[PDB]
């Protein structure tokens, strides 16, 4: 159907005609398989809810203290590959920053792409820190396994290679499942995650050194949605800084190659601009008609280079860039 | 073929990587009781990396280890040789043997009483477990399975399995001191029967390694938090015949456990009671003994 | 002489536990303390290094002990991977892999140089 | 006795002398630490790390450049 | 201790400073062993006195 489910498996209002029901599946996941057993609580939350009530959940009903950092793990949705040493230094710097600041890590949650590299980081850690995931309910594999009120449900690492559904990573410490009513479609978690990050960043911290509880959002590769969310990050009030990691490709390498040769934002020479446009059109296989639109969106991003922080490997972990952008985006 | 037979061939080849890559994959329809029987075969054959694979993929060791399963682990011969037969024969001779003797959990309990010595009275020999044995040969399961499995691995010479079973679980330092005492006592029983140097030297080496694990765990616990280290060395081990780790180590004659700053500080704190007038003592103690007014000029620790 | 200090610190436990077990009064006067123990026991029945812990505090001891095992094994792994023997081993393995890889790059450079010469001939 | 009462002008030269011998002693232990076999094994290991990742990269780049040269020769 | 070593490098009359530090650490070791503090404290102070010496 339009919701993507089976025609006989049933039982936004535009074309899906949803009815607003109370929540029914929430509790604790026992992760059997995949090495060590890890307990991770989960709550199904509708995508159009108020963020203060999720804040009250995470403070009172979850016994999680208010952190000093929010290391977002936004990246490419599809599964990719990286250098082994680059992934190792990425994971070491990520867990080092997570233990030094006591951060909450907003990893995507489904085990495809940069989320699997976050799971590789937590395998290096292997011993607090929160790893709250924001993944859609419609895309998680074995949806019937996670049905139950306050029940410790078994969740295996069963991942069919031909199934469209993706199993969650087994070593997140917590989970939020954004339910818009549909199955197998993305976009159900983005707006809820943005309003959650905004409502957390409006909270005044106990130390109050900067401006409330600070957020540092990290990008590895990504599509045009990565460029759009960096544009949303920089134009945000307050202006949350962005750490990008090159040596990987896609939008992050284009952002770093621009940032090395941009000077005062729009001060880019003609040959470098044409090279960036042709690598957008051919290396990332984007459309040439929207290449100029992505270039001017990149220029709107590029007007605020004082918060974009890059990391070039070549010891020298990513936590240097994380703490440097933390001190930049604090006022 | 079926995945139990594939995993059986993997156990035969001693190649954990092959099973890791192919046998334990997504979609593999494991039948009822396949992993429990495979775990039994992996334990009796001493294939510790396959036990690691089967506990990583999910076998629920608490549900696996029962009365009959641990008994079958004690009567197996499909592995390394042990000195268990001589020990069971000696304790059944002293307490009062056919070659087809199905050695019971009660008899192994008597073996732990004989080797541990002193006043160690094992949970196997206790009356409640005796009525459980007399009425059955989660009630038949074991609340602390890694304890019984480490006693299994220590008692039957399986050392790498004993290290692995030491790692997983709790009350591990008490487990290490009990393992040290059992390995030393089996070494002493083998050398009193003056057999080959290999068995006595190897069991002595086993006791030295396990005691060294106990010492290095003591050092780490002392580096992290001193007060919880004192709590670790003094609490009542309900599973280890109601003693403390100090009593088990002094039973084990284990010199560099009670040589360390934690144990000596605890003994010094016990030595002088609630008295804080404890600098250049001895002479002050004698002066307080001879003079009853001399106590009132001494510092005392508060409650 | 090599074991002296360890023997002393072992026998300390024995004599501290023994003299904790003994009564308050000396052996010539111990009949008085004996009668006070009999009086206490026969009014409480006929009418020191064992800290008895509650379950929750015991659970904190278990969690503390588990993180001590984790720190022990990671410290042993770091010490094994930072000893000279393992470093020389792994360095030898990568240098052999490098020498094969550099030979492969060298042959491919021969192919690329021949192709470049042919392209310059064709242009 | 041995106590030589020193004027301030001589004391300045003794102080500066002591400063030089402290600086030489610190740079001398730095040279000993950077010539001991242990640190040499460590730096050799790390340099082989970085260069092995570099050489694997060079192999991938080589294959790409060889393919590009072959395609350019084909389209000529 | 590391603060003391940094303060040793930065400054003058450093040989006298090192010898007084040696005597102070040995005397603190003997004074702490006189009160029977933990042997790590005393052994650390003797190690520090041997270091400055």
């Amino acid at each position: 159907c339009c919701c993507g489910r089976l025609i006989g498996q049933h039982v936004w209002s535009i074309s899906k005609h949803t009815q607003l029901s109370p929540t029914d599946a929430f509790g604790t996941i026992e992760f059997q398989g995949g090495g060590h057993s890890n307990k991770a609580m989960y709550v199904r939350v509708s995508f159009d809810t108020k963020p203060d009530l999720l804040l009250h959940l995470m403070t009172k009903e979850w016994q999680l203290e208010l952190p000093k950092l929010l290391i977002s793990v936004h990246g490419g949705l599809q599964n990719f590959e990286l250098q082994p040493k680059l992934k190792q230094v990425f994971g070491k710097g990520l867990i080092k920053a997570a233990m030094t600041t006591g951060a909450w890590i907003f990893t995507g949650g489904v085990n495809t792409g940069v989320i699997r590299h976050v799971g590789d980081a937590l395998k290096d850690h292997a011993s607090k820190i929160c790893t709250i995931g924001i993944a859609p309910w419609g895309i998680v594999e074995n949806q019937e396994d996670l049905i139950g009120r306050d029940v410790v449900r078994p969740y295996q690492t069963m991942s069919n290679p031909m199934s469209k559904l993706t199993v969650l990573n087994s070593m997140h410490s917590h989970f939020i499942l954004a339910d818009n009513g549909t199955t197998g479609k993305y976009g159900a978690e983005v707006k809820l995650r943005r309003q959650l990050e905004k409502h957390i960043s409006l909270q005044k911290i106990n130390t109050r050194i900067g401006q409330g509880v600070p957020v540092v959002a990290l990008i590895v590769e990504g599509g045009p949605n990565v460029i759009s969310i960096v544009l949303e990050y920089l134009r945000d009030t307050p202006p949350v800084p962005v750490v990008v990691c090159d040596g990987s490709g896609r939008a992050s390498d284009i952002l770093a190659f621009g940032h090395k040769y941009s000077e005062e934002g729009g001060l880019i020479n003609e040959s470098l601009r044409d090279q960036l446009l042709v690598t957008i059109q051919k290396t990332f296989t984007y459309t040439r008609t929207q290449a100029q639109h992505l270039f001017i969106i990149l220029m709107e991003c590029m007007k605020k280079k004082e918060l974009i922080t890059v990391f070039r490997m070549g010891h020298q972990d990513i936590d240097l860039a994380i703490l440097t952008a933390l001190l930049k985006g604090a006022n | 073929a079926s995945a139990p037979d594939q995993l059986s061939l993997a156990l035969a080849w001693n190649r954990v990587d092959i099973a890791r890559s192919q046998i334990f994959i997504y979609g593999q329809q494991w039948p009822v009781g396949s992993l429990e029987q495979a775990m039994l075969d992996a334990l009796v054959l001493d294939r510790v990396d396959f036990v690691k694979l089967l506990i990583e993929n999910g076998v629920s060791m608490h549900r696996f280890l029962t009365i009959s399963r641990l008994e079958e682990l004690y009567n197996t011969r499909h592995g390394p040789s042990n000195t268990l037969y001589h020990l069971v024969r000696d304790v059944k001779k002293r307490e009062y043997l056919p070659p087809d003797y199905r050695i019971s959990l009660i008899d192994i309990g008597l073996v732990i009483e004989y080797l541990m010595g002193g006043a160690y009275r094992c949970n196997y020999t206790r009356k409640r477990f005796r009525t459980l044995y007399h009425n059955l040969f989660e009630i038949n399961h074991f609340p602390f399975p890694f304890h019984e499995l480490m006693v299994w691995a220590v008692l039957m010479k399986r050392q790498k399995m004993a290290l692995f079973f030491w790692q997983h679980g709790e009350e591990a330092m008490a487990k290490a001191l009990v393992a040290c005492k059992l390995c030393k006592a089996m070494a002493h029983e083998a050398s009193e029967n003056d057999m080959v140097d290999d068995i006595s030297q190897e069991l002595n080496h086993n006791s030295r390694d396990f005691g060294q694990l106990a010492v290095e765990l003591l050092d780490q616990s002392y580096k992290q938090d001193e007060q919880l280290a004192m709590k670790l060395l003094t609490y009542e081990l309900k599973n280890w015949s109601n003693a403390t780790c100090l009593q088990l180590a002094v039973a084990a004659k284990h010199r560099d456990f009670i040589a360390h700053t934690c144990s000596q500080m605890l003994l010094t704190d016990m030595w002088m009671g609630r008295l804080r007038m404890r600098k250049n003592s001895g002479l002050k103690v004698i002066l307080g003994i001879l003079l009853p007014p001399s106590i009132l000029s001494l510092e005392f620790k508060n409650k | 002489k090599s074991i002296s200090n360890q023997v002393w610190k072992f026998q300390r436990y024995q004599l501290i536990m023994t003299f904790h077990e003994r009564p308050v009064l000396p052996p010539p006067l111990i009949i008085f303390s004996h009668m006070t123990m009999i009086f206490q026991h026969l009014c409480c029945r006929w009418r020191g290094l064992k800290l008895f812990i509650t379950d929750d505090e015991l659970k904190k001891v278990h969690d503390f002990e588990e993180q001590c095992i984790e720190e022990y094994f990671r410290e042993k792994d770091d010490r094994f991977n930072s000893s000279n023997d393992e470093r020389i081993r792994v360095t030898s393995e990568r240098v052999e892999n490098m020498s094969m890889r550099l030979e492969e790059v060298n042959e491919r450079e021969h192919s690329m140089k021949a192709s470049l010469q042919t392209v310059d001939i064709r242009l």
